């Protein structure tokens, strides 16, 4: 039974990571860097990342850009309208902590202030193969998760 | 309003700044259950004033994702592999807090671990690890109102001797008693609703006669905040219950109007053959892991639990030892959370 | 400047090249020279209204003379377009422009001034004059 | 006037010998003898076009701006047609401390000239609007960041800053940071704003010398 | 004329919850819920003067605090 | 082509114009009458047989067999020029001694003021810092601070793949900033070798 | 005793929300329609405001070159130009003619890629995929110059006050001279795709449009004004660099519809090739910034070997040279329109005002104007034919 | 001390020609739309000393300086230390308005 | 380069030698039209041109 549970659990990691449907909130500088991320010269459905407009077929949202205190509040309405996975990557130093921005009025220092981030993506813009990078790292902390084990021995 | 300080040794060196997130507040804490529905607005009230909150929690990843968010960069620590029957892992958690707060608890049973074990054996010898220390200075658990050890229900028992046990170890110790809790992630009106809604018939236990004192987790919050902020609440046990005294049946039919639903879907299942139908499901849970189609409502303890007023002794600690109002929760904002679903103007 | 138009059309025609460009969109109208000495001798009535001794009056009366002169000497419509750097069409409209401001020019009177009237002007010397030479 | 394409080759000047020199030097004795009313001082300096030609400068009071305006506009010599910007300069060692700014573009001269109106916090300036449409948001955002009011807009609305926000943040006593700060909250699940924290607090650098001179 | 330019802010005010600008969330954190917690809230009249709450609070009187 | 038809518009208001009068003719971009029989088959040919469609297809269609440009990201990596700038490095000279000679001037040139440094005498005597730490969620990547450094004690590295799962690892200190010099000293070297030439 | 007539009402005030088949950035407009017919349109911006005026006021005048980078993240260069020649122009710095001859180049090679992403993505907002990703591989080949310049693909921040940061490294000159033999071919077969495209054609074609008085009125430049008939571009009118020896030929089109801008869009694509091609076969021999150390970095061996040159280096990379008192407005030929900046100075070595004036800020209030009487599918054409970066819009 | 003979020139002159409509005490406070705790703060007016490190006059008041030399200064108040990585953090809104501009 | 030793800079000071003068205008004194269209072509023959400037300013 433990190893059975472990074979499902890896199974389930596989078909959660391999199939990433990110939504884009692309405030600024970072969603063209990502727009080239996803063009031919970099095949993202290659790796099964697709985009998704819509959140509530979206697993994972990427904040690329300045975040505003104008904005904060549709931010976390996109965030909540999404369903319970929810993985979030924070791109750019806007993102990141507010960056070049920081010391101002109407920048929020970091959008882990408004929705908890799971990986940091640093660059002014970052280039793309260190996005490509960070998204690696969320699929390696989606392979990590055992959450079937867990249920398992809970 | 004037600032009240935490009332912690040596809190007035180290504190420093307006106390808002970014401000040094003195208290480091180790909340056991902070994943939990009351244990995440605890670490929200301790984290929000600029104090360090270590979370041990059992690997979930997605679960813990809320705390992170709830301080600022080092506050929240989150340790990965939480284990009740591990000592070493205990003694490293608590090694720089200087306050504890114990919220474990299950509202049913499994094979891996029973009543027994997470209501009496965790808190013994979590008890005897803070104790050993002297560094803890304030430990705080976290029970229900109506758990006593003549009770029928074993949840509310075990959750009294553990309560014994801890006040044996830690005599300065304070045993906070909330009644049903309200809040978006409750497990009271979100539990009714489901019932209501996406099953069959809804089952309720005798005719609602059974009086609760259901409160906010707002106020549950901040009566943690201030038994943390007094030094003379140590020792004391306090039942917080809510403004409101109201039967089963009227929460019921509260909800049957904030809702609008068409009619009463409420059934009379009488007890005596709840004890009956849930005796052999509850051997069935001991036997087998945790399954969504079926559990809490469906137990024999339920039962026991809802034959019985789980209301404050009139001779007792409360909110107004506090000096908290609470929040009604059949109005307001607590409200709102059932009343986004139907208001019969909605949909 | 090129046209943007696969198409093939002939540019020294002078009449697909207003069709080209928009013309039409600024007047309907063919805007011949005759309708630019009008528009010329009605702005010359319009400004009688400002006093005699003003001195936008005066700059109105002379420019309104050296167009009328420019039209006097080119009898070719083109030849008058090429002098005064415009088509006709919004040569003629330009002195509709300027009529449009005579009533807000009455309302203030900007030329009542009174005889001590000093305007203060600053003017800036480049060190590159200095520098290389005196 | 509007300057369309009229020749087809060999438009390889910039524009013509007499149109430059009426613009290059008797631009501003020009506008002050004709309108003199409306002018109270002039600046020839710098220019706006490039670096070696001189652009003038005019400032005027705010009673007479949108008659001064509509005569640069449509004055047959003058042809100022296009409203690049409206700006706001906050001097608080003056009395009068805000200068709004108008900068034109004349297609047909292919020249540029700004006009300044000196005003102070409690006092309006009339809206340019009708003669020229792209003032309206233009003076929308100088009352956004500067405070400056301005009388017969259509609707005088904040455009740049958060909803709610009632502090002008280009005036030279706001501070960097601004008072607030935003952050969401988990026990009210609502995005909300508090007085302002800072992890690190900004760092000014005095760099200024003793021995300078160009500073004024 | 100061009047005036406070009269056509609160009218800026008014028409941004008027017009949708502003959300729910943004009234009920900004007007419904401060005078909520004040009508809820219960607190001991201190005996000591405000000099001396002061004094126990904080060094610097005019640092705002959070969470009071 | 650019020559367009009548019928074909996208504002109802001018469909109207175009239907209800003929100033359509007078205008050169349009297309005329065909004025012949046989201009009416090519142009209803041309319409009903969407010819210019199919045009639009073959080029497209050619997409299917042409060289596909694509790289494989972890296997083949984009070419990266030496100037490129990346993660931050402190440096060490060849027999170990630390480059950095606390002047400040990277930490007063900092556009975004991700630079904070506080020095002190050592033991020895020398002119060292005591901290340098410099913040990578505000830092901008401008190379600004590698320009200022007198004694080439700050670079940008070369390494782009330095994402985290935390916010506080990317708050880099004197130690790591160390060793992210020492993990990258040849690479560095050589592209200031190579950088040396330009400027 | 005639009668009255009466007339209809218009409702349905919807919320057109942050929607990504339309220009980038987040854009929030609020639009009353009669049926389906617009009445008024509303922009909301200040989504994307940073403070970036103000924040400029209390940095030095080197140190607040990256923000003109990032205030446009689509048109890097001709962004920082504008303010570097704001900045020489109050300074009285001469620039060598290889500097002068390299932003030329850089600001043409930025144009490209701004037309080629706004014609790709407005191409894209129509509903046609391709052309946008064969258009990527042309802006990487692009970016890659960009990174071997400056060392970043974007944020360069290579013009500096009297010249470039660092020297064109060598082999270049030959790598942009291929890549542009090839851009024309490129271009045709991306044009064969769009123009001449019935679809395409019916949605573009009469829609949008704007005549030359209604675009001097509200203020618009670049394509806006050359795609109705008006024979202005600044690189011609007011030159600013050594663009006035270039030889190349203004587009122009009447209509003023959707349909001609994009042509103008495409032949803006190949006369700035033809410009990259004579600087290419023009490009001087010498210094790349200025000679003057009191206002540009001396180069490193100077410094690590002269006293004087130590002393300069200490002082403009700690305290920055100090502008004498003055203001002054330069604009530039951005892709999108007229960018211009507005700089007062008081003698400090801080600006005391920088206005930026920006080029999309005008369009933008021109959509209501623009927008009236059209669709809900119109609304993303007019959109994607005024190109408006939000970053640009809200400084 | 004899004149700036430059910008200044028109600086001045501009100055000289206009001036602002007075207003009661206080007013203009509210108009700014800060909040009211603002102007609790106390104000230092002041012109700084000369550094004892250098000879130059020019941030002195002397007939050489043509620069505004007089600064509004608000008290200073509570500063601590980020407990993560020691930098210092504030909570005064009006920290270095006062100073810098 | 001629600057390698011979180091002037006051002569070569263009950042500190820039200076403002001052005028006075009056409303009495008329305008001089004949300058402004006496130098006016009358025919497309007299037009006279204004190249665009090439370069911009350097020191070379
Ligand atoms: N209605 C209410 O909410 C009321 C609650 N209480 C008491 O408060 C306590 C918690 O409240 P609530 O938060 O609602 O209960 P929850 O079950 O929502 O929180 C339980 C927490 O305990 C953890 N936990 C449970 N069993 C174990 C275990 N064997 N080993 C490690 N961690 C464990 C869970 O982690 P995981 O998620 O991994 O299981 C979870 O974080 C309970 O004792 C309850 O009786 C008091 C009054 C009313
Ligand atoms: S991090 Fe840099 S590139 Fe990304 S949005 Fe911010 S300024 Fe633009
Ligand atoms: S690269 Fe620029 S922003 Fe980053 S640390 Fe260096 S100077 Fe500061
Ligand atoms: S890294 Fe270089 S510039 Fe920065 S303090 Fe050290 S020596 Fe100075």
């Amino acid at each position: 039974a433990d190893f059975i549970v472990s074979k499902v659990d890896t199974v389930v990691n596989w078909a959660r990571a391999g199939s990433m449907w990110p939504m884009t909130f692309g405030l600024a500088c970072c969603a063209v860097e990502m727009m080239h991320a996803g063009a031919s010269r970099y095949d993202l459905d290659r790796f099964g990342i697709i985009f998704r407009p819509s959140p509530r077929q979206s697993d994972v949202m990427i904040v690329a850009g300045t975040l505003t205190n104008k904005m904060a509040p549709a931010l976390r309405k996109v965030y909540d309208q999404m369903p319970e996975p929810k993985w979030v990557v924070s791109m750019g130093s806007c993102a990141n902590g507010g960056g070049y921005y920081h010391y101002s009025y109407s920048v929020v220092r970091g959008c882990d202030r408004v929705v908890p981030v799971d990986v940091y993506v640093p660059g002014c813009p970052p280039t793309a193969e260190g996005l490509l990078y960070g998204l690696l790292q969320l699929q390696k902390k989606i392979y990590r998760s055992k959450n079937t084990q867990l249920w398992w021995n809970k | 309003s004037t600032l009240k300080p935490f009332d912690l040794n040596a809190n007035n060196a180290v504190r420093n700044g307006p106390g808002g997130r970014s401000s040094i507040g003195g208290v480091v804490a180790t909340v056991f259950g902070a994943n939990g529905f009351i244990g995440s607005y605890v670490v929200n009230e301790i984290s929000k004033r600029g104090n360090q909150v270590v979370c041990p929690y059992r690997c979930n990843e997605n679960k813990v994702q809320p705390l992170k968010q709830m301080g600022d960069l080092g506050q929240v620590v989150l340790l990965p592999e939480f284990d009740i029957h591990d000592d070493e892992y205990i003694r490293r958690a608590i090694s720089r807090s200087n306050v504890v707060i114990n919220c474990v608890g299950i509202r049913q049973e499994t094979k891996n671990y029973s009543y027994k074990d997470v209501h009496v054996d965790f808190p013994t010898r979590l008890a005897k690890i803070v104790a050993e220390s002297g560094k803890v200075e304030r430990f705080i658990q976290v029970s229900e109102m109506g758990a006593d050890v003549s009770h029928a229900s074993r949840r509310l028992q075990t959750k009294a001797v553990g309560d014994e046990a801890i006040m044996k170890y830690i005599p300065d110790a304070t045993i906070i008693r909330p009644g049903n809790v309200v809040g978006i992630e409750d497990y009271f009106y979100n539990n009714l609703i489901f019932q209501l809604s996406y099953t069959i018939v809804a089952p309720v236990i005798n005719n609602g006669a059974n009086k609760v004192q259901p409160t906010y987790i707002l106020d549950v919050a901040d009566a943690v905040v201030k038994i943390l902020k007094d030094k003379k609440t140590s020792g004391k046990t306090y039942y917080l219950g809510g403004p409101e005294t109201l039967t089963m049946r009227q929460i019921y039919d509260h909800l049957i109007d904030t809702l609008r639903l068409s009619n009463d879907d409420t059934v009379n299942l009488r007890y005596e053959l709840a004890k009956m139908l849930y005796k052999p499901l509850d051997t069935l849970r001991t036997k087998l892991p945790e399954f969504p189609f079926l559990g809490f409502m469906m137990s024999s303890d339920y039962a026991e639990e809802q034959v019985a007023d789980s209301v404050a002794p009139a001779g007792s600690l409360g909110y107004k030892d506090l000096s908290i109002s609470p929040a009604k929760v059949t109005e307001g904002l607590a409200i709102e959370g059932v009343r986004f679903i139907r208001v019969g103007g909605y949909d | 400047f090129k046209a943007v138009a696969d198409v093939e059309i002939d540019f020294s025609n002078r009449a697909v090249l207003k069709k080209y460009v928009g013309v039409d969109h600024l007047s309907k109208e063919q805007g011949t020279k005759a309708k630019f000495i009008v528009s010329l001798n009605s702005l010359l009535e319009a400004v009688k209204s400002v006093p005699e001794t003003a001195e936008y009056r005066k700059a109105i009366e002379a420019t309104c003379q050296y167009r009328l002169k420019v039209c006097g000497e080119n009898n070719s419509d083109a030849a008058i377009e090429e002098v005064l750097d415009a088509h006709l069409e919004e040569l003629i409209a330009e002195s509709k422009e300027e009529l449009r401001i005579l009533p807000v020019l009455l309302e203030s009177k900007p030329w009542d001034v009174p005889a001590d009237y000093s305007a203060p002007v600053f003017d800036y010397v480049d060190a590159s004059t200095i520098l290389d030479k005196k | 006037s509007y300057c369309y394409a009229r020749k087809m080759t060999d438009k390889d000047y910039i524009a013509y010998d007499n149109i430059k020199n009426f613009g290059d030097n008797y631009l501003t004795d020009y506008i002050i003898k004709t309108v003199p009313k409306y002018v109270t001082m002039a600046v020839n300096g710098p220019a706006q076009s490039s670096v070696l030609y001189q652009e003038p400068t005019i400032y005027t009071t705010p009673e007479h701006i949108y008659a001064l305006c509509a005569f640069l506009r449509d004055h047959v010599n003058l042809q100022y047609k296009t409203l690049i910007d409206i700006t706001a300069v906050d001097y608080p060692e003056r009395s009068a401390r805000f200068e709004v700014v108008y900068h034109l573009l004349s297609p047909r001269l292919n020249n540029r000239i700004r006009i300044k109106v000196v005003v102070d916090e409690v006092t309006s300036v009339p809206s340019v609007s009708r003669i020229w449409n792209a003032a309206n948001w233009f003076e929308r955002e100088t009352w956004d960041m500067f405070g400056v009011f301005f009388s017969n807009h259509p609707d005088l609305r904040r455009v740049l800053t958060d909803y709610g926000f009632t502090g002008h943040p280009l005036r030279k006593d706001f501070p960097l940071t601004g008072y607030t700060e935003v952050r969401y909250d988990y026990g009210k699940k609502r995005v909300i704003s508090e007085p302002l924290e800072l992890t690190q607090e900004f760092r000014y650098f005095d760099f200024s010398s003793p021995w300078d001179t160009l500073s004024r | 004329r100061v009047t005036d330019l406070l009269i056509f802010k609160g009218r800026e005010e008014l028409e941004t919850y008027l017009f949708m600008y502003k959300q729910r969330h943004h009234a009920i954190t900004e007007y419904i819920e401060p005078y909520q917690i004040k009508k809820l809230l219960i607190e001991r009249k201190s005996s000591n003067s405000a000099f001396l709450d002061s004094f126990y609070e904080k060094a610097y009187p005019l640092v705002h605090s959070k969470y009071a | 082509g650019t020559e367009r038809r009548p019928g074909q518009s996208g504002a109802w208001k001018q469909v109207d114009k175009q239907r209800y009068s003929s100033e359509w003719e007078q205008d050169p971009t349009f297309k005329q009458v065909p004025k012949n029989v046989s201009e009416v088959l090519d142009d209803s040919v041309s319409v009903l047989f969407l010819t210019d469609i199919v045009r639009g297809m073959m080029y497209s269609a050619s997409g299917f067999f042409d060289d596909k440009v694509t790289i494989l990201y972890p296997f083949e990596k984009g070419a990266v020029s030496p100037r490129f700038r990346g993660e931050h490095a402190l440096r060490r000279y060849p027999t170990g001694e630390e480059r950095c000679i606390s002047c400040k001037l990277c930490e007063a040139i900092c556009p975004a003021q991700a630079i904070t440094i506080e020095a002190e005498e050592r033991e020895d005597g020398s002119r060292k810092t005591t901290r340098y730490d410099i913040d990578m969620t505000k830092c901008i990547y401008c190379g600004f601070c590698q320009e200022a450094c007198p004694v080439d004690a700050i670079v940008e590295g070369p390494n782009f793949e330095f994402s985290t799962e935390t916010r506080e690892e990317l708050l880099y200190d004197k130690q790591k900033l160390l060793e992210n010099g020492d993990k990258w000293e040849q690479e560095i070297a050589a592209n200031l070798r190579t950088e040396s030439l330009y400027r | 005793m005639k009668p009255l007539t009466p007339s209809k009402v218009s409702n349905f005030t919807i919320n057109f929300g942050p929607q990504h088949p339309a220009a980038h950035g987040v854009l929030r407009l609020v639009l009353e329609m009669d049926g389906e017919i617009i009445k008024r349109a509303d922009p909301h911006i200040g989504l994307l405001h940073r403070g970036t005026e103000k924040l400029l006021e209390y940095k030095t005048y080197n140190q607040g070159i990256p923000y003109f980078d990032r205030l446009d993240y689509v048109s890097m260069m001709c962004m920082e130009h504008s303010y570097v020649l704001a900045i020489e122009q109050l300074l009285n710095v001469a620039v060598p003619l290889r500097g002068q001859y390299i932003r030329v180049l850089f600001s043409e090679i930025t144009r490209i890629m701004n037309h080629i992403l706004a014609i790709t993505c407005h191409s894209m907002d129509v509903g046609a995929l391709t052309p946008f990703l064969w258009a990527f591989e042309e802006r990487e080949k692009l970016f890659e110059f960009y990174e071997r310049v400056s060392g970043a693909r974007m944020h360069a921040a290579y013009f500096r006050v009297g010249g470039v940061a660092q020297d064109l490294p060598i082999g270049l000159l030959r790598d942009i001279y291929d890549w542009s033999r090839q851009f024309a071919s490129r271009v045709d077969e991306m044009e064969e795709l769009l123009t001449g495209n019935r679809i395409w054609k019916e949605r573009t074609i009469d829609v949008g449009l704007v005549t030359a008085q209604q675009a001097w009125d509200w203020g618009c430049s670049g394509p806006i004004l050359r795609g109705s008939g008006i024979d202005w571009d600044l690189r011609k009118n007011q030159p600013y660099d050594v663009y006035g020896r270039m030889d190349f030929n203004v587009p122009i089109a009447g209509h003023g519809d959707c349909y001609d801008r994009y042509l103008v869009r495409v032949q803006e694509m190949r006369e700035s090739l033809r410009i990259i091609y004579q600087c290419l076969n023009e490009m001087p021999d010498g210094l790349y910034k200025t000679p003057d150390q009191k206002v540009s970095p001396p180069s490193r061996g100077q410094m690590k070997q002269s006293m004087e040159s130590l002393i300069h280096h200490f002082k403009l990379f700690s305290e920055g040279y100090h502008v004498p008192a003055g203001e002054t407005y330069r604009a530039v030929e951005a892709p999108k329109g007229e960018f211009g900046v507005y700089l007062v100075s008081r003698g400090g070595n801080r600006p005391y005002r920088c206005k930026i004036r920006s080029p999309g800020y005008a369009h933008l209030q021109m959509l209501d104007m623009v927008a009236k009487g059209a669709m809900l599918a119109d609304v993303v054409t007019i959109i994607g034919t005024l190109d408006v970066v939000f970053g640009e819009i809200d400084r | 001390a004899t004149a700036p003979q430059d910008f200044s020139l028109a600086m001045k002159k501009a100055d000289e020609i206009y001036s602002g409509k007075t207003v009661k005490a206080g007013d203009i406070g509210f108009s700014a739309g800060v909040p009211l705790e603002t102007y609790n703060r106390k104000v230092r007016i002041f012109c700084p000393a000369k550094a004892a490190s250098q000879s130059g006059l020019g941030r002195t008041l002397h007939p050489s300086s043509k620069a505004p030399q007089w600064k509004i200064v608000f008290e200073n108040l509570s500063k601590w230390e980020n407990p993560l990585m020691g930098w210092t953090s504030t909570a005064d809104p009006l920290e270095n308005v006062g100073r810098s501009t | 380069p001629k600057l390698v030793y011979d180091i002037k800079y006051f002569a070569r000071d263009y950042r500190r030698n820039n200076s403002y003068t001052v005028r006075s205008v009056d409303s009495k004194t008329p305008f001089d039209y004949s300058k402004v269209f006496g130098s006016a072509p009358l025919k497309p023959a007299d037009v006279k041109t204004v190249r665009i400037p090439e370069v911009m300013p350097h020191r070379g």
